């Protein structure tokens, strides 16, 4: 048993007709204090998968290190490691929650919140949930933190249930992500306005956008308000 | 006597006769053997074709470990996995402290102070493999070869198996024409001929060439199988000079 230092807040997902979203701020906070400023929380595996990590960030660090190792194991004796035998984001995560549920059992948990977004072999998308406690779940959008509270509300206006999914283009979708990223910077105290966003699609691929931002914030109408209650001037 | 009939003795002329008799099962091996060239490092070695039931480049032997370092050995093919299965324990628990990935130096070290600990006691027998493997760290590229006994140096090029004496004398023209040195390309094609020349010994059967190298210029320090249309081009070459 421990309790988190140095922390990432949400991360955010959905899946759209072509592949999966996710993103994640650049924040490694330490309680109240903003201390650490370019923290990178969505760690690519390959082509295909990027596993995005809330929570402690020595543990993500310690995550990101076994997803490394993970890799360069696969390669071992494998004349297919870059075809039929690459990794899959489905065995990505199996092993993700394999070792979080045994860490959970051991009671000495990896502290964090987990989605692996990705595409596979055969085009489906891949989209999976695992925490601190080895619980698991999936969903047409999924996010951690205060994302789970503020983001899936919008992001399941747009991928309400499975048949909305090949409905919903990838400009739709980054356009929702990118709004829910605003409003979470309004509204959670533990986020940054810098931001990551990776699409993994079946036809183009991966792009990782690093250095993004939140912009068109609404702040103007803040020079009306006046006092609590009474006050005039 | 029979101060051979178990490892670790030392005979009255100062021999472990148990190492030397793993010295034969290497020479009785397929020949292997790598190159070292300007920015990095070839490796290749002879696969006989036992039969024709043998699927074609599937029994893949060269075997990487990190993803800098490539190892190809002869003699017994068991004892050559159970070396860089080990090699690939010291690569992950060096980056595990270090973080940096292991340089060869390093993990030359490693390999050999692991096959030497097997020359200590008579519980264990000496591996019948020599290992030729190298790749690029930060001070370049390395190229080392390690022997039953323990024993290891750093090459220009290195042979081992049956058709050793002949892939010498061709590696040794090599030293001589080039100071300056080879370019990686140049180096694969080079290691097709040899492997091409040394197969006169083993002439039986007919056989696979396997080749792989790490180069700064050509792979980005990552070890690499050469493949497809580069392969086809080196046994071409070979082919052209044993003709």
């Amino acid at each position: 048993t421990q309790q988190p230092i140095v922390t990432g807040t949400s991360v955010i997902s959905m899946k759209y007709d072509n592949g999966v979203i996710i993103a994640a701020d650049n924040l490694g906070s330490y309680g109240s204090l903003l201390r650490f400023n370019g923290v990178e929380r969505l760690i690519p595996v390959g082509d295909n998968t990027v596993v995005g990590i809330s929570g402690d960030i020595s543990d993500m660090q310690h995550i990101e290190r076994l997803l490394k190792d993970l890799v360069t194991e696969n390669a071992y004796d494998n004349p297919l490691a870059d075809a039929e035998e690459a990794l899959e984001p489905s065995y990505i995560f199996e092993y993700l929650a394999t070792v979080m549920y045994q860490r959970r059992s051991k009671m000495n948990p990896l502290w964090n919140a987990i989605i692996v977004a990705g595409v596979q072999s055969n085009g489906d998308q891949f989209l999976r949930y695992v925490n601190l406690l080895g619980v698991t779940y999936s969903s047409p959008t999924l996010a951690t933190g205060f994302g789970a509270h503020m983001a899936n509300p919008l992001l399941r206006k747009v991928v309400d249930r499975e048949s909305d999914i090949p409905k919903t283009t990838v400009q739709v979708a980054e356009e929702a992500i990118v709004n829910a990223m605003r409003v979470l910077y309004y509204r959670d105290a533990r986020s940054s306005r810098n931001f990551s966003l990776a699409i993994i699609d079946k036809n183009t691929g991966l792009t990782f956008k690093k250095n993004l931002q939140v912009e068109n914030m609404k702040w103007d109408f803040a020079k009306d308000i006046k006092g609590y209650g009474t006050q005039k001037i | 006597t029979g101060y051979d009939l178990s490892n670790s003795v030392f005979s009255p002329d100062g021999r472990n006769f148990q190492v030397e008799y793993a010295v034969k099962a290497v020479e009785n091996g397929t020949t292997s053997i790598g190159i070292k060239c300007n920015d990095g490092v070839v490796f290749a070695v002879e696969k006989l074709i036992t039969s024709k039931l043998l699927v074609p480049q599937k029994n893949v032997k060269i075997q990487v470990v990190d993803r800098h370092i490539g190892c190809v050995y002869s003699g017994l093919i068991p004892d050559g996995r159970h070396l860089v299965n080990r090699g690939r324990e010291e690569a992950a628990s060096f980056k595990k402290l270090y973080k940096t990935p292991i340089p060869i130096p390093a993990f030359a070290d490693r390999l050999g102070q692991y096959v030497q600990a097997h020359t200590l006691y008579n519980s264990v027998r000496p591996f019948g493999v020599s290992t030729i493997f190298g790749g690029v760290d930060k001070n370049g590229a390395h190229l080392y070869m390690l022997e039953p006994s323990g024993s290891y140096w750093g090459y220009k090029g290195a042979a081992t198996g049956k058709g050793r004496q002949s892939a010498k004398a061709e590696l040794e023209k090599l030293v001589d024409h080039h100071p300056e040195g080879l370019s990686a390309r140049e180096a694969v094609k080079q290691a097709a001929k040899i492997i091409y020349l040394a197969h006169e010994d083993n002439k039986e059967k007919d056989f696979e060439l396997e080749i792989s190298w790490c180069s700064l210029s050509e792979t980005n320090g990552l070890h690499k199988f050469v493949k497809g249309d580069l392969l086809q081009e080196a046994i071409d070459f070979a082919q052209k000079e044993i003709n």
